[PDB]
């Protein structure tokens, strides 16, 4: 019942990230670590 | 943001140093490891007697 | 409710196998759908 | 719980600096002064929901009421450039204004952190020192020249060039505050980064001519206003923190130092409760040959500027 | 006794035989292993490293 | 817990230094993970050989 | 991706995080130059 | 990591607002735009060592380059009042300027938080809504009227009167942003303080006539400069906070609301990731009789102002 109705297909979320085993090429990086330090504290208040 | 700088700029120099020492040690170890001339038995030890 | 569950379960490129869905199982005022995870995900040992 | 009095708070610099000082968490009373158009600035600032109080005074007659019990006195007064004006007339007007203001400060309250902002600060700090000397109340430990805009520009240019963490970037700047006097100690930039000769020369000339760049970028609309107000507020907050007993207040300023043969010099200093506490001499130790030759090049013209300042400050009335 | 004999005697002790042999199918765990082993070797040169697989 | 933001920034600088070091030696990790990809096991001898 | 290819909750990542937290606790409890 | 573009950043209000946005830890790019004298403000701002970047655009032809990928559009443009000019010509000039700017925003970036500061905002927000409607892209959830100045003035006046902590006092203000269309809900002030009748009357008239007090204290020098810059910076930072997913960003704003029969009203709202998220209706429940008759008196004039705005916004070309 999904076949002849042409629904709007989703993208693949569980596609694996794989490396070509014998293909001699330099795969790139972005240039960073995506991690951000957690540092959130308000400024000291007035009348001090 | 409130956190200023952390451990050092000199500790990064030290870890760069040890990284370079290990890299150079591996580089030296790779190419000069095997060289052999002979291992002949020293059974004419004359310094004990002659 | 179960039609929406089935529609979104069958709207993805790689989902668990839909064995069967049954309305009103054994007199209880509910419904049950059965999904079997694929063998590669079980053999992986980790989730993405 | 400290009071700042801004003399000339209704000019180009006066309003953004007063706005920044009002909503800083250290000031509790703000006594603005200008000869005219100061009531509107006070009315504008009084509506903000900050606990610091703003009061305004009009005319020199209220000057005696402006400086009572003031902990930090800031003098940014001075007319900006007009077309057809040479250095002589503008220098005379600004120096007369700062002379009258320093006379009023010496008469009313001489125990305040005095921040000289008017340009040129190389020839204005000696004038203020000579005027304070004539009343027998001069304190060299409580007289500063705000030249931290050069440090701010140096940090900005170094961070833009080397792509470094801007929260960590600081560059020592010595000499003066006008042109080739600015010697950015780029070899002592923290954290440690290495520059090339062309990069060093480009950064040095950019830091030295950023003032001219920002003046001629306005097409005759005036000098730097927002960045100068930024630097002035930074120095005001640092001096107010020094008054609170903070033991790590290191700031770059133009003060009466003995590091060189010059009476006045711009270097890194450590400010305490009673004003100046220490002068960092290590800024002059370990310089490269480029910075050394730039220092000996700027020394003669800095001496000329200081001599011009003390020569005007002792003119007969 | 060569070093390969010692290596093979050590591998039979610190490894478990397993039927239904399978490998990693999404690389990036391999990158984690590679980076961690490199950082262990260059920095901490007084500790051994079990073979990566 | 006033001691939860110092360690985060310490690990942040550690990660930044590790990223800056791994950027220069990207080819090393590239050839190394390819070697692990073809040859299913990787000992210290292959490790040091691939450090070239 | 919207973090689509992360490898959450497997073997040695948790051990590495635990070891890092323990080393940080040891270093911060023993403070009472090296560190700025 | 959010982008703010200010249209009219070379006027009176624009320069301090641009400077305060430059100091904000949420903005990463600041786009100053004005028909003239906008490069000087950019040159002034670029010397500060803040990580946010400032770019300037001159002329309408660069306006299409001004609004690309802009997340928050701020419109403080508009010539202040000149002597001898009535409400009609200044209204026409400001409405034409804001109409051109809203047309440019609708053509370039319909999905940007639009903050209107140009006065009067009671007859300007309907004009912007009508212009956005004519392009078929109008989003009522992303169009705000910055009326934080009345809240700030109410908080300051209440703190000065009853002597509370200025940090904690907040006063809700409903109605409009002009004349007697401002209704301070003084009975719902947190922390809870009970006023007298004459105190309520005095505070209400002071809040309603603070604008005329601050434009007559300047003696024809224009309108307030630093206070609306303060309020606009507060509102921009609050919108940027709400854009990051913060779930407790409640602000008082003049938006298209259904609380009363009026199409547009000023009330407390909750802003979310997708713009306006909630409108607080309990601000209209539990009012006293004085606030009720003040609301019914101000409703007629608010309706007249909105009618004048939509009447101008649909005039033939």
């Amino acid at each position: 019942k999904m076949k002849d109705l042409s629904p709007l297909m989703f993208e693949d979320f569980v596609k694996p990230f794989q490396i070509n085993p014998d293909d001699e090429e330099l795969l790139p990086h972005k240039d960073r670590v995506s991690y951000q330090p957690v540092d959130l504290r308000a400024a000291p208040l007035h009348r001090s | 943001p409130m956190e200023t700088q952390i451990i050092s700029d000199d500790t990064w120099k030290l870890v760069d140093e040890i990284w370079d020492k290990k890299v150079e040690e591996i580089k030296a170890e790779a190419v000069i490891q095997i060289e052999e001339e002979k291992k002949k038995p020293q059974i004419l030890m004359a310094t004990h007697f002659f | 409710h179960e039609a929406g569950h089935i529609v979104l379960a069958h709207l993805f490129p790689r989902f668990d196998w839909h064995a069967f869905s049954q309305l009103l199982p054994g007199g209880k005022e509910t419904a049950v759908s059965v999904f079997y995870p694929r063998e590669d995900m079980v053999d992986q040992g980790y989730t993405t | 719980s400290y009071k700042v009095a801004v003399l000339g708070a209704a000019g180009g610099i006066g309003q953004p600096l007063s706005l920044l000082i009002k909503m800083s968490p250290l000031v509790s009373t703000l006594h603005l002064y200008d000869i005219a158009n100061v009531k509107g600035v006070a009315a504008d600032l009084s509506h903000c929901n900050t606990p610091s109080q703003v009061r305004d005074f009009t005319g020199p007659s209220e000057l005696a009421d402006c400086l009572k019990d003031v902990n930090v006195v800031v003098i940014p007064a001075g007319v900006p450039r007009k077309p057809g004006m040479t250095r002589d007339d503008l220098f005379n007007i600004n120096a007369n204004i700062v002379k009258t203001l320093v006379e009023a400060v010496a008469e009313n309250c001489p125990n305040a952190f005095i921040h000289i902002i008017s340009n040129p600060v190389n020839s204005t700090v000696p004038i203020a020192a000579e005027v304070l000397k004539k009343k027998g109340v001069y304190d060299p430990k409580k007289l500063f020249g705000v030249t931290t805009l050069d440090v701010v520009r140096a940090n900005t240019f170094v961070s833009q060039k080397k792509n470094l963490k801007l929260i960590d970037v600081d560059v020592p700047v010595i000499g003066g505050h006008a042109g080739i006097t600015i010697l950015p100690l780029l070899s002592k930039t923290k954290p440690s980064v290495n520059f090339t000769d062309e990069e060093i020369q480009e950064l040095t000339v950019r830091i030295q001519n950023a003032g001219t760049e920002v003046v001629d970028a306005k097409a005759g609309a005036g000098s730097a206003t927002l960045s100068m107000a930024y630097a002035a507020a930074r120095f005001v907050e640092s001096s107010l923190r020094a008054l609170d007993g903070d033991g790590d207040v290191y700031e770059c300023s133009f003060v009466e130092s003995t590091l060189t043969d010059l009476p006045f010099f711009a270097s890194r200093v450590k400010i305490g409760k009673n004003g100046l506490e220490a002068v960092i001499e290590s800024d002059l130790q370990g310089l490269t040959e480029y910075e050394q030759k730039a220092l000996e090049a700027l020394k003669v013209e800095l001496k000329a500027s200081i001599d011009k300042g003390v020569a005007f400050a002792n003119k007969p009335a | 006794i060569d070093t390969n004999t010692i290596r093979s005697a050590l591998h039979r002790q610190t490894w478990d035989l397993r039927s239904q042999v399978r490998s990693v199918q999404d690389h990036g765990i391999l990158f984690y292993q590679i980076g961690r082993a490199v950082a262990q070797n260059v920095l901490i040169s007084n500790c051994p490293i079990d073979p990566i697989s | 817990l006033s001691n939860g933001f110092f360690r985060s920034n310490t690990r942040s600088e550690s990660y930044q230094y590790l990223s800056n070091l791994f950027i220069s030696n990207g080819t090393l990790l590239d050839r190394m993970t390819k070697t692990l990809l073809k040859k299913r096991w990787l000992f210290s001898d292959e490790m040091k050989i691939g450090f070239m | 991706p919207d973090e689509k290819n992360r490898i959450t909750s497997y073997g040695f990542v948790e051990n590495d995080s635990d070891l890092v937290h323990g080393l940080l606790e040891v270093q911060g409890a023993l403070v009472g130059t090296l560190l700025f």
